[PDB]
RNA sequence: AAUAGGAGUAGCUUGGGGACAUUCGUAUUCAGAUGUCAGAGGUGAAAUUCUUAGAUUUUCUGGAGACGAACAACUGCGAAAGCAUUUGUCUAAAAUACUUCCAUUAAUCAAGAACGAAAGUUAAGGGAGUGAAGACGAUCAGAUACCGUCGUAAUCUUAACCAUAAACUAUGCCGACUAGGUGUUGGAUGAAGUGCUUCCUUCAGUACCUUAUGAGAAAUCAAAGUCUUUGGGUUCUGGGG
């Protein structure tokens, strides 16, 4: 209706393109003051909307509104997400799944839950068409992949961390390590959640924003 | 009779199974036995294709594809011609 | 197989020459006394002749001495009051039932436990038709942990 | 004709006469030189015998070693 | 000899009140009057001397208890929660 | 019968049922001797 | 310069929803259903109902200033079906057509992980 | 699995070692020290196994910690009453005094 | 010869003065004499110990809850019951609580309470067979039957 | 020292075998917010139902029970019933390999016993979804039914019972002998892709295709074969409707 009014949403600085859409909100009377309407959503971004890249089109970053000056929102980090379609295109039968996932938490004390997927590959003396691991085996890679993601992600800070997984290293690392094992294929991290945030620092957050 | 060798559905070495549910009637149907078809299907014809094309931007846009698998019971399948009747002797035919 | 279903071809065999083998050039008084060494420090007969067959490198006591293993260390006098088979079974016996007596509700240890019962009566019947062990040898689910001390 | 057929070697342990396919090998053990007494198949650990260091790694089948070390059949 | 062929603790009260009743009785009874292990000492002599109160004869010692048992099984999901931290 | 039960080749009418209305009519008779005796 | 809104779509072998939001998801633009556009007490699921549904919100959707939308697809759900309903396409038809400009394109539909057990009976529909 | 080996050992000790069990013997064998090794059931009262413990400390012999309970220690030592305190005061031929 | 919990003799040594002094505690299940009970901010969570809300890991189970702090427990006394704590605000100084009956209750942070279940759980699992109990029982409460 | 049996020993042996603790996911649902504005649910067609005190729809928090897809098979394990999220702990298991030990310890078994789907019963919790009963709206000449909306009991855990099921390979169990090929899950032996990987040979599981101058009443069956050329051992069972 009449009285609602546009606002600017703003990404923090190592993503490109930083400006990635307009937000109305309603009215601007009292007691209710917008501000804290504004305040608190949560916004779904395509990963290559943001960079403009196309590789990066099967993953969506949830950013969340969580300060504001005026006429801008700035927002924060909030979650990591694959496109369901790209999620069952690499789901094909004669291979097997094999799903981790951990709690682990980072430097500047954020909790986190990482849901990382890994796919068997063929190799080429093998003939046959299944593929199965033996079950001890993927209990090991299992173990193996939650113990590298943990470590990976305890050391940093978030900002680092969530730059990352942006080219993707985590995966990389994963299949390297396992290779000796078993030999994998096209490794993501499928979900990621935050779980407990810290208390806000508006100036911390625009610091990491400009 | 013993028309089928083994009975029209996959059960060897095993006592029991997980019932699934008939997508196109829900009822019961243990998963052996359970007609299973993996319908890649798009979101949209071919000239619906074309006219979002058309409209959309970044111009290397590609539609999405959806992923379903759907389980059919007996019954289904053959009424809506899943499965064809066929004939006694080519009763063992596959591919 | 006694219980369960699968025919289970695994077996080991001695070959054809029944005599000793001309590289081994120890003698049988030094094999009898490294045999009752190995009794007297704590190990169960099945487990010493393997242990002797790899580590000190002899196949087959039978030849290279004149009389098979239990016999010898029954001669000597150091040989178990419950034979080895029997032993380990009520060993096997004892700690299934103390997983039963914390946990109530497994059905396949307590269907093991009739199965491994009536396997220790069989085996304890062939026991008494020899003079092995006692005549008034008993075995009781209370007594067991105790019976083998 | 299965009375003295002599290519039958490749068959399973159970032929027309038992044989072993396990043996006993000499041994020696890479810059100590001693001589060793050594089964094909030993199932528990063994040792060098002046320092003890491992020589065969025990596992199920024919056991497997070490890297170094050269091994004579120990059969008559 | 063989006294009763079903009824046992609850043979006192005889033929008056339901065989229901009785048996809901006696399955309560035959865990009160239970001896349990004392794991104060190694010894099968804990029992019952008031409603909640578990006394063992040879320690001489009271653990608090439930009203029919040494322990329910409320406090040992309990205490095992406790534990595991 | 003897113990296979069923197989409806013949037309009879449903053997599940038949035997439910026989239980039922068991019952009743035991009901009758609980009162008579 | 351009500006992009979310445009969610249920359809469920009855009504094609076209419910069209803010980037955030809360606060609406459009909701209009498929069933508004037509009397019948059927054919909330036509293709034709869809048709004259889009074109409505895609007109009011310009007069507001939103100028394109993010398409997010919804089947019915894990409880009922997973097709999606026949106006889907349709609906999607019209609002390229319309003339505003069509971006990302999302399966969101609810699909359940688990089984939790659907309604009629073992024997299912009879029907 | 370290609790059985330990429980073989003593078995071996059992078998062919000289022993005795019970507070008094144990003071006694310590005090001596004709002791070589005391293994102590987790149960015992609290100043018992104190006092125990001090002596054989005192008079420089291991005291080892049962991984059960009273009666599995005396059925570990193949008795039928419970055992609490047990002192070997010659090994047999085992490997239990490393 | 009121309920069905027993009732636990307590001694402290006094916080200024000389020597011991004997309190009344109600028997939280498992517990013994001769255990050593801890209260406090500080104390464990061990089983029997008095530890204020506050500073309980969630999804424990406890009893006497003081309804507003320092009033020396209040709900959650009668045998066999405990209360579970369900939660802790974001900024503290809450903390969240379900009573046995069923209801969801928010109480200050500084309550005490006492970790474990109330003791002789059960009590009215067994049937009560004959008149004469029923007598005994209501002739150590109050009188108030029979009813008619 | 039985291609009898039991016991042993060994391998980063194996596996959705059992038990307990443990942990996560998702929908659905409840509650709390949030923005919207007229219908939404429901179907062969519709109505009963729910909705201006804001339904349906949007997104978020918290709760709750349930289930554990996709991967997943003419695959694995289990005595059979049965068994599919994570990790831990306690357990069993089989095969293989074994110049390891015992030396007939065995086979099948009336009696008796253990376990024994689903429903049902008894008791405490618990109660989301589903939903015999039941209630309505329809459909029908009629509808106590199919269809629709709502909906107790049951469904779930603990603690007892019940002892049956087309509890089905409708194929008792042990033992020898026969005939190929295609595979496949688990080991072990040799040789050839970059220690590892593959292939060969071979065991044990386990299916399939072809073939039966084998069999069968045929359908069909590698056992239902090695049978009037009738007898390797044994338990149980049937004798027109």
């Amino acid at each position: 209706f009449t009285k609602k009014e546009w606002y600017d949403l703003k990404a923090p600085k190592m993503f490109l393109v930083r400006n990635f859409g307009k937000t109305l909100v309603t009215k601007t009377i009292g007691k209710k003051l917008a501000t804290d309407s504004l305040k608190g959503r949560i916004y779904e971004v395509n990963l290559a909307d943001l960079n403009n890249d196309e590789d990066q089109a099967h993953k969506k970053i949830k950013l969340s509104c969580d300060h504001i000056i005026n006429r801008d929102c700035y927002t924060d980090f909030c979650g990591l997400s694959i496109t369901r379609d790209k999620l069952c295109s690499l789901i094909r039968k004669g291979y097997t799944l094999i799903e981790g996932h951990t709690d682990v938490k980072t430097l500047d004390n954020y909790h986190l839950r990482m849901f990382c997927i890994a796919f068997t590959k063929k190799r080429q003396n093998q003939t046959k068409s299944t593929c199965y691991a033996q079950t001890s085996q993927i209990k090991k890679i299992r173990k193996k992949m939650v113990d590298i993601m943990t470590a990976e992600a305890s050391k940093v800070l978030l900002k680092d961390l969530v730059k990352k997984f942006i080219p993707e290293s985590i995966g990389k690392e994963i299949e390297k390590q396992c290779k000796k094992i078993y030999p994998l294929q096209n490794v993501l991290i499928r979900k990621v959640k935050i779980l407990k945030r810290p208390k806000l620092d508006i100036s911390k957050l625009m610091e990491l924003h400009t | 009779p013993k028309k089928r060798r083994n009975g029209g559905r996959s059960k060897h070495n095993r006592g029991h199974v997980n019932p699934l549910r008939c997508s196109n009637c829900g009822r019961c149907v243990p998963k052996d036995k359970a007609i299973k078809r993996f319908n890649i299907r798009n979101i949209v014809d071919t000239s619906a294709q074309r006219d979002i094309k058309e409209a959309s931007v970044y111009s290397t846009f590609q539609l999405p594809k959806l992923y379903i698998k759907q389980c059919y019971c007996v019954s289904c399948a053959i009424h809506s011609r899943f499965v064809r009747v066929r004939s006694r002797e080519q009763r063992r035919v596959r591919k | 197989r006694m219980y369960g279903k699968g025919k289970g071809i695994s077996s080991s065999t001695l070959p054809y020459k029944r005599k000793q083998p001309s590289w081994l050039k120890q003698k049988p008084s030094e094999i009898e006394d490294a045999i009752i060494k190995l009794a007297k420090k704590g190990q169960t007969p099945s487990q010493i002749g393997a242990t002797l067959r790899d580590n000190y490198g002899i196949p087959q006591v039978k030849s290279v001495t004149g009389n098979k293993i239990l016999r010898i260390l029954r001669a000597q006098g150091i040989a178990t009051t419950i034979p080895e088979d029997l032993y380990f079974l009520i060993k096997k016996a004892v700690s299934m039932r103390k997983h039963l007596e914390k946990n109530k509700k497994d059905k396949d240890c307590k269907f093991r436990l009739i199965l491994t019962e009536s396997k220790i009566h069989r085996i304890s019947r062939y026991y008494k038709r020899k003079k092995l062990l006692p005549s008034n040898w008993k075995y009781q689910s209370s007594t067991a942990s105790a019976l083998i001390a | 004709n299965p009375d003295p057929v002599e290519e039958s070697k490749k068959h399973k342990l159970k032929r027309l006469i038992p044989t072993p396919n396990s043996y006993f090998m000499d041994v020696k053990c890479p810059g100590c030189l001693q001589i060793t007494t050594l089964f094909s198949h030993a199932q528990n650990v063994v040792l060098c015998g002046s320092c003890n260091i491992m020589l065969c790694q025990p596992t199920g089948g024919k056991c497997k070693l070490t890297e170094g070390c050269s091994f004579r059949k120990k059969i008559e | 000899s063989r006294r009763t062929k079903k009824v046992g603790l609850t043979g006192k009260y005889g033929t008056r009140y339901g065989s229901s009743l009785r048996k809901q009785i006696k399955k309560i009874e035959l865990m009160q009057h239970a001896k349990y292990l004392c794991t104060f000492c190694g010894k099968t002599a804990t029992k019952r001397t008031c409603v909640g109160i578990w006394k063992c004869k040879k320690c001489k010692r009271k653990v608090c208890g439930g009203a029919w048992s040494l322990t329910t099984p409320a406090a040992v999901a309990a205490k095992s929660t406790i534990i595991r931290l | 019968h003897g113990a296979s039960r069923y197989k409806k080749s013949r037309a009879k009418m449903r053997w599940k049922w038949k035997k439910k209305r026989t239980r039922r009519l068991q019952k009743k008779r035991r009901k009758m001797r609980q009162r008579s005796r | 310069e351009l500006v992009f809104g979310v445009a969610h779509i249920f359809a469920s072998f009855n009504d094609t929803f076209i419910h069209v939001t803010d980037l955030s998801g809360r606060e609406t633009l459009v909701r209009i259903t498929g069933g508004m556009k037509v009397k019948a007490d059927r054919d909330e699921s036509s293709p034709y109902a869809a048709m004259m549904a889009a074109q409505d919100v895609a007109a009011r959707l310009k007069e507001l200033g939103v100028t394109a939308i993010h398409i997010k697809l919804r089947a019915s759900g894990g409880t009922k079906s997973k097709t999606p309903g026949p106006g889907a396409q349709s609906a999607l038809r019209a609002l390229a057509r319309s003339g505003l400009k069509i971006g990302r394109i999302e399966d969101v539909t609810p699909i359940p992980t688990d089984s939790t057990r659907k309604k009629s009976g073992r024997r299912g529909r009879r029907l | 699995s370290a609790g059985d080996n330990i429980n073989a050992k003593l078995q071996l000790v059992m078998k062919s070692g000289k022993y005795q069990f019970g507070r008094k013997s144990c003071l006694k064998a310590l005090r001596t020290g004709k002791g070589k090794l005391v293994i102590v059931s987790s149960n015992c009262p609290s100043i018992q196994r104190s006092v125990i413990e001090y002596y054989a400390m005192l008079s420089k012999c291991g005291v080892h910690d049962y991984h059960g309970d009273n009666n599995d220690l005396g059925t570990a030592c193949g008795k039928l009453f419970r055992i609490s305190c047990l002192v070997i005061t010659d090994v047999g031929d085992s490997d239990i005094i490393k | 010869p009121g309920r069905g919990a027993p009732l636990a003799k307590v001694i402290f040594k006094r916080t200024e003065k000389y020597g011991k002094k004997e309190e009344l505690i109600i028997a939280s299940e498992g517990m013994f004499t001769g255990q050593y009970i801890s209260c406090g901010t500080k104390a464990p969570l061990s089983v029997g110990n008095i530890l204020p809300i506050g500073k309980m890991p969630e999804g424990t189970l406890i009893c006497n809850l003081e309804h507003r702090t320092g009033n020396r427990g209040t709900l959650v006394k009668a045998s066999g019951c405990y209360a579970t704590v369900v939660g802790q605000s974001e900024d503290g100084k809450k903390t969240k609580v379900r009573l046995p009956s069923g209801a969801k209750k928010t109480i200050d942070a500084k309550a005490r309470a006492m970790v474990g279940v109330v003791g002789a759980g059960g009590r009215i699992d067994k049937p009560i067979l004959k008149a004469g109990v029923a007598h005994h029982k209501y002739r150590v409460k109050r009188n108030c039957w029979p009813k008619v």
